[PDB]
């Protein structure tokens, strides 16, 4: 991707096979789960849209998300050329104009457009920005892909509260809202819906407990 | 017991068997078979255990319990899904049949407390999840299945639901005859019980002996070696267990202190 | 002795059980049985087993069916709420499914010569004999088991919120732990054994026919070549008797070979 | 036979019993009772040639099992490398033990290689990649397979010996379900009924091809042609207008 | 009949049974199986005993398995001449197989450590000195369907291997037109409703029967006649004096 | 026997003759010119 060089002149650099085998195989191996969201821009720190292209066509099977993500892409990228104005003027050497819809896609622009982006002062973050919208996109293709709601867990009467709070932590991450509801929800439901021995020994503990102090409560 | 502690002990030490697979085997006494599983340093009652379904046929929901040993079959329709119907099922069925322990899965009406006070009035320890045998897992369902199978072809020569359910559940437990053995249910489950009772009336007599501490020689040794617990007496010779060694004496060869 | 006696004085003010039980399941002395028992304020025929009795009464203003095993004594009691031939057909159908009763000992009830009742019977292949019973011992045996079972109900009705619920401890308490009056064992010990011992006689024939329907080949001691298809009729560790042309031969198990010709 | 066709018609058409039933507690050839489960309108299996496969990882190594669909039969091995050779090794070693004529298994490199599917096609095994309860009950199996061989592992030298031993035991001294037998017994009872029910079959097939004319008591006029269903004892069983009569052989003639 | 003459053509250029194979399998008649057969050019005691041997074929050693009671065939190359292997050979057939009595010679390896250990470990009982007709017999057919197959042998164990399987399943044997398989399944499944019914009795027969001197047991009366078994010895008596309580 | 079943079918389905003559035309044995016979519609 785009290298940073040692006091000189960024240069373009070969995509190595290894971050491409790591990407498929644990694409493939369990799951949309949330936890690809970070792998995912682990695996493409400062690279150009055709990088970004290339490691989206890499998948194989499971199209129909690829369908909603390029909608997505499409989409959103019409809503940036709609809300960024229309660049006027004519452009001088060394210097290229805002990139369309379809070039942040870079299903059309080439890596000479990227680079010629990228050494462009300032730098425009196309790549940033293409970025975002993936992790969008992934993050909406996570929501779909929940079997299951927030407000459905139930622990059973025999079931440790240690699973319950683990799956109730799950199911919060693979919901996505804003962060005061996420808050009031983990500070209510945690209590509301548990065994009645626990939920008294946590209504005894009275509200704002730290977690820590619950579950040790709650051993036995 | 001619010689068949020594190799129940050696089952036990190449495979860690199940006691009751080794008491059944060599025919021995449960409580040989315990210690042996106990003396082994890696390790540490079918009858009695009953497995709960619920299944929904004609709008309608109709719970069937099911034994593991036997698989004896009992099926009812209830009027509307409350725990109150269940937990009257259920003590039906405890004062119908022998019930130890209930086992069921996840439900919101097998966590009721009426269900609980019924089950802790009766004194039965109940329980849900996966089942407590490692296997046999499929016989519940492949049974369920056989009787949505048959109620359906008996549904056209029938009045009422109720009644046809019942009579497609008496045909299973009777009138279906299966492959080893080839009887109806009703004579393993009563099988089962009388074997059962059995072993409850060699369980009174190992309770008849005590702690009657008792002294031992080997190879007519001059010295005598002991205490070693009692474990049977019979037939002319005294089998008895110490140091987590079990060997049976000759009478002459042993001594019996109250 | 071992905190028997807490757990035997919570049992009998949950069951109210009988004295001898109390003394054979939790290994205690006659006399704590007996003392338990009196501190309770609420306390103080071989034939056949496919005879049974049925009966209705009326007690506390319900209807009340019971069917009564002739040759152990055990119960099953059920509350009827509307008295209709259907649920008579009903219980029939139930005690049919759970036992393999072939004859019913009943009055000449409105209820009891229904059509459900008939067609219940004639598809069950059940014996049915209306008027009075010609054994005059099943009958006291009908009013004993009716008057403690009155007393029984009228012990456990505080405990119960219906009259179902009474009904059905009540029939748990006699079947399991209760003890009768012979041997001193609870009636369904007593039920379960006799059905164990009653069914012999099919299960013999049937093994009998079997073990002559296989095949047998054997040789002789200085016999090479293997004989006919001897019919068999024991098997043995080591020896097995077979028939042969109406003569009896043994031959060892080293010698012998057991197929069934499927075809 | 002693006028037990009717009994078995009445007690079929009331129980609707399985026609081995009708057979075993009459007396009856099991044609009579073929035809009778046959004309019931209420009544209408190849388990045995039924096997699924599945490969596991431990110790860094693969390890190879078939299971039978029903009775919980298992057979395991371990393997040096993945290749297309140790699982048609494997394939024919299992089809020379055991009749199988379909398998069920997933989508791996090895089950698509052309070796194994030459080696299927030489033998005539449907091949299906991809199953409706089983998935619980193979899985067990698998979990109770790996909980053995870590439990006998203390004593083993060698992976191929544990497994082995495991699969001996599970197999042989691991008393199940109803009966309290182990999985030798249900698969031999199983195709022994199987080869038992084939041969019934083939016999009435090549048995039911002649027809048949019989006299009666009142008329001398030979009738028919009725569908023979049995022969013995100097007289016939058959079947006309849907109703089972029996015939002396002195007065009735086969063609 | 039914277009069975080219599925039995197609059958016999596969694996080329043998006439009554063919014959039983697709329900044809004898003759034209014989003729099937002759138009192809290249063709013209207890359950527990078991009998394992060792054979030399072009510088290979085979270890060969052969079940006496019903003829059936397992087989394995050994590539190095060694006992661990014949042990390994050993565990497997008796993890696949409920095996009681090996007959084997004194060779180093039938009495190997490994074997040994693997036998007392597995409860198998050893006999040294061995019958050998049949399994000589065998052993010559087997070497008749391996030079058959092996035209078509691309290794020596694939061979091994289909040559096992025709041999089990795609030939007929004797007594009833039946394979080995079908011979050893019948025979496992008759031991094992025998024995089933045997342990079902004694547990509600138990009758006491004078003759003659001692209380012997009743084990079969019927047809004038009382089989009983006393001391370990089964006696049979005519039905009279003999006297049933 | 050499393919003796397909031409003696296709020649019966045109002039459906007796058995006793695809026998000895073709070299068949009697039971397959019987049923060769049987399998015809027309032919009884
Ligand atoms: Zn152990
Ligand atoms: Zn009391
Ligand atoms: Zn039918
Ligand atoms: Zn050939
Ligand atoms: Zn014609």
């Amino acid at each position: 991707p785009i290298v940073q060089n040692l006091q000189g002149q960024m240069v373009h650099q070969a995509i190595s096979p290894r971050t491409l085998n790591a990407w498929v195989k644990v694409v493939e191996e369990k799951a949309f789960s949330p936890e690809v969201i970070p792998m995912f821009s682990a695996l493409s720190e400062g690279a150009t849209p055709q990088d970004l292209n290339t490691m989206l066509n890499t998948v194989g099977g499971h199209q129909a998300a690829m369908q909603m993500l390029k909608e997505t892409i499409n989409e959103e990228a019409a809503e940036w050329d709609r809300l960024h104005p229309v660049h006027a003027g004519p452009i001088a050497p060394g210097q290229m104009r805002e990139p369309r819809g379809s070039d942040i896609a870079g299903t059309t622009s080439t890596l000479q457009e990227q680079i010629g982006w990228m050494t462009h002062n300032p730098p425009i973050p196309v790549g940033e920005i293409y970025k975002r919208w993936i992790i969008l996109g992934l993050n909406k293709i996570v929501r779909m892909y929940s079997p299951t709601s927030i407000l459905d867990i139930r622990q059973g009467p025999k079931e440790p509260f240690r699973d319950y709070v683990d799956r109730f932590y799950k199911t919060l991450r693979a919901e996505q809202a804003s962060q005061e509801v996420k808050n009031w929800m983990t500070e209510t439901l945690l209590v509301q819906n548990a065994n009645p021995d626990c939920k008294t020994i946590l209504k005894a503990l009275g509200p704002g407990a730290t977690l820590e102090e619950m579950m040790t409560a709650c051993q036995g | 017991f001619l010689d068949g502690i020594d190799k129940a002990q050696e089952e036990h030490e190449k495979y860690h068997s199940n006691w009751r697979a080794m008491a059944s085997d060599f025919n021995l006494p449960p409580v040989v078979a315990k210690e042996i599983v106990a003396s082994c340093d890696k390790c540490q009652c079918s009858p009695g255990i009953w497995q709960l379904n619920c299944t929904h046929l004609e709008g309608k929901v109709i719970l069937v319990a099911v034994h593991v040993a036997s698989g004896y079959i009992e099926a009812e329709v209830i009027p509307a899904e409350t725990g109150q119907e269940t937990a009257y099922f259920l003590l039906k069925l405890a004062g119908r049949w022998p019930v130890k322990t209930v086992h069921t899965n996840n439900g919101s009406n097998f966590t009721s407390t009426t269900v609980k006070a019924a089950c802790w009035w009766a004194g039965i320890k109940q329980e849900f999840g996966i089942p407590y045998n490692p296997q046999s897992q499929g016989v519940i369902e492949s049974m369920n299945k056989e009787l949505k199978k048959i109620i359906g072809q008996v549904r056209d020569q029938a009045e009422h639901l109720k009644t046809a359910v019942q009579m497609a559940v008496f045909i299973h437990n009777f009138k279906r005859k299966g492959g080893i053995g080839g009887y109806s249910a009703g004579e393993r489950i009563v099988d089962i019980i009388a074997t059962d009772i059995q072993t409850k009336e060699l369980q009174k007599q190992i309770t008849k002996i005590q702690n009657f501490r008792v002294y031992y020689r080997d190879s007519r040794d001059p010295v005598w070696k002991g205490p070693a617990k009692l474990l049977w007496k019979g037939e002319g010779a005294v089998v008895i267990q110490d140091n987590s060694d079990i060997k049976v004496v000759p009478r002459r060869k042993a001594k019996i202190i109250r």
